[PDB]
């Protein structure tokens, strides 16, 4: 079986959990997975009640790895308070800049993700599950389609799984180039065969989701933790990292580091340790200027001693680490972020539609030294006014990272004002 | 406009795959583009009929999703990431090397209709920056010599 070419992303682990097999850049098929005790957590899960599974996932302290860190067990509890039929959705859209953590699991250990989907679907009583994978991950799509067939042939999917009376089908949908289809309500709209337009929340998908039914949406990485929680038990899982933000976490590190790639580390690791202890420090040993947490936040070199956890002062987000060094122009980097939001706004909300466009248009004038005094004042105003009336997280953060560069690098921005 | 039997059967497979016909819309458009090298505007009405959707719903979907191209026919789409990491690590060097080999810039198609350079947002392979795709295959750009050898594999 031949798949499209994929670059071999470097992967390293100190925990040997999500990357036990995925640290090797190749597809691990079902026989190899079974030899490691794969699908044995599913067999144990089918001998537990769905309520006991929700309870262990809750007590494990597992939090959403898609970026918001919402407690997973609590999300599942909300879905099961509502009458069925219910749906389970694996979010494999992964389109945030600098983020390549989820593809590592999909392309190398698809049975870890599949086992997690089966247990999670069983826990919430869903008989249909969906993987929504971005269109620019074609190898991941083909790998998943083949792994699901391998699971079906071994009796892990279909009707009456292992004589449990539990039925499940996993469908794989493909995206077609929209970052907004990563937002869970736009993802659902896309699964329903429409334009990827987010819906006003509340209702959250656990109340009204796919076809208006209770729906759980979880990120690939969140799901890949579920077989470990069942296999080890929640207590053992909770000894990994801080007991309040437990478990392995994947950190996609890129930019000006000696060893760019994915690192599986506990969340008590600091940002400084991620860069210098694990990613081998910086290219040419240049000083760190900034760390971009995807297109969401900008951390300065004064903020490297923070933990990589979901605490109020932790790094949070997806764990995405884009390293910029002393030579990198912050204004040129801010322009790339502005261009990203300009290209990805769905355009439903007027301040987001016009503000994402104007922020990039005016920042480009500033960068080229063609901005008037009015363009400078206009850029400042637009940056502060993308969020009003926004119905999703994109409009709420389109100006966030850029505003942080204005506050943290005033001297560099001031140089452009005089240009 | 009528889909050739070989394409029509593949579209029917996608339509029968999901519990509801309309959920197959993106898989069908991906299939149409793969077959023709673009989305022919005349293909939208027979597809809308197969999905049991109004034509304007299908038109709105094609306009929304960035991978779909209704204007230029290309055998190979060279998707070049122009986002933050690849920009920092050498997108301009990759774009100059593509200009030296093929004589085209982003958004342009070669006169033979073989290659089109498509600038895209983050491809999720940032540790391998600068990243590009040649249809479904993905690569890290190393140099013009390395790139030239990659492109020679697409006939
Ligand atoms: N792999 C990738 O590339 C990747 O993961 C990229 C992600 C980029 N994103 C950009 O915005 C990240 O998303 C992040 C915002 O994402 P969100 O869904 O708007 O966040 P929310 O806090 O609304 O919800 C988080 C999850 O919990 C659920 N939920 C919240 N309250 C609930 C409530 N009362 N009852 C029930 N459910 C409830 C909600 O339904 C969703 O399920 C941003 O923090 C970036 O970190
Ligand atoms: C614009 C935008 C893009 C997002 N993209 C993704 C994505 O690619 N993958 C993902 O799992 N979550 C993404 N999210 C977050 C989801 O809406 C949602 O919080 C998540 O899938 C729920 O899973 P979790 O609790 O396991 O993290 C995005 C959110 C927004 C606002
Ligand atoms: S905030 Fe922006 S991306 Fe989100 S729904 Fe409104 S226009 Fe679309
Ligand atoms: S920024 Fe180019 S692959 Fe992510």
């Amino acid at each position: 079986r031949s798949y499209p070419a994929i670059p071999r992303i470097y992967a390293e682990t100190t925990l040997n959990m999500l990357l036990k097999r995925a640290k090797k850049p190749r597809v691990h098929s079902i026989d190899e997975y079974l030899k490691d005790g794969g699908y044995q957590a599913l067999e144990k899960a089918l001998n537990m009640s769905p309520e006991e599974i929700i309870d262990w996932v809750d007590k494990s302290t597992l939090r959403g790895r898609g970026g918001a860190g919402f407690p997973t067990g609590k999300k599942w509890k909300f879905a099961v308070q509502n009458p069925g039929p219910r749906y389970f959705i694996c979010n494999a859209d992964e389109s945030e800049p600098g983020t390549f953590k989820d593809r590592i699991i999909i392309e190398r250990d698809p049975h870890l993700l599949i086992e997690g989907i089966i247990i999670s679907s069983y826990a919430i009583g869903a008989n249909e599950a969906y993987i929504y994978i971005r269109g620019e991950y074609p190898a991941g799509y083909y790998i998943l389609r083949d792994a699901i067939e391998e699971a079906k042939k071994k009796g892990f999917l279909g009707k009456n799984i292992l004589g449990s009376g539990f039925d499940l089908e996993i469908y794989v949908a493909r995206g077609a180039g929209a970052y907004i289809c990563g937002e869970e309500t736009a993802l659902i709209e896309s699964l329903e065969g429409k334009r990827g337009h987010p819906r006003l929340k509340p209702p959250y998908p656990v109340q009204k989701g796919l076809w208006g039914k209770p729906t759980v949406v979880n990120n690939v990485e969140t799901i890949a933790n579920v077989p470990f929680i069942i296999s080890m038990g929640w207590e053992e899982y909770r000894y990994i990292g801080p007991s309040d933000y437990a478990g392995p976490k994947l950190f996609p590190v890129s930019g000006k580091v000696k060893k760019p790639g994915v690192y599986e580390l506990p969340m008590n690791t600091t940002l400084r340790e991620v860069i210098f202890k694990y990613a081998g420090g910086t290219l040419g040993n240049k000083k760190v200027k900034a760390v971009f947490s995807g297109a969401l936040d900008c951390f300065s070199s004064e903020e490297l001693d923070i933990p990589m956890d979901y605490s109020p002062l932790g790094f949070g987000g997806t764990g995405t680490v884009i390293v910029l060094t002393e030579e990198d122009d912050i204004v040129e980097a801010a322009l790339k972020i502005a261009e990203f939001y300009e290209h990805e706004t769905c355009g439903q909300c007027t301040p987001c539609r016009v503000g994402c466009y104007e922020q990039a248009n005016l920042l480009e004038k500033i960068y080229k030294g063609e901005a008037t005094e009015q363009d400078w004042e206009g850029f400042d105003f637009v940056n502060r006014n993308i969020q009003p009336t926004s119905i999703c997280g994109l409009g709420a953060v389109a100006g966030r990272l850029i505003r942080q560069t204005l506050e943290k690098f005033p001297e560099e921005w001031e140089k452009y004002r005089k240009k | 406009f009528e889909f050739p039997e070989e394409l029509k059967t593949k579209l029917q497979e996608h339509i029968n795959y999901f519990p509801k016909k309309r959920q197959a819309i993106l898989l069908c458009l991906h299939e149409i583009q793969n077959y023709y090298g673009y989305i022919p505007p005349e293909s939208l009405k027979p597809l809308a009929d197969m999905l049991e959707l109004p034509l304007n719903h299908v038109e709105g979907v094609v306009a929304f999703y960035d991978m779909f191209d209704r204007e230029d026919k290309a055998k190979y789409r060279i998707r070049v990431c122009v986002s933050i990491v690849c920009h920092l690590m050498g997108t301009n060097k990759l774009l100059k090397a593509l200009e030296n080999i093929l004589g085209i810039k982003p958004g342009e198609v070669t006169p033979d209709g073989k290659f089109k350079i498509v600038p895209v947002q983050c491809l999720g392979a940032c540790s391998e920056a600068p990243v590009f795709m040649v249809n479904d295959d993905e690569y890290k750009f190393e140099s013009e010599v390395q790139l030239n050898e990659i492109l020679s594999r697409y006939t």
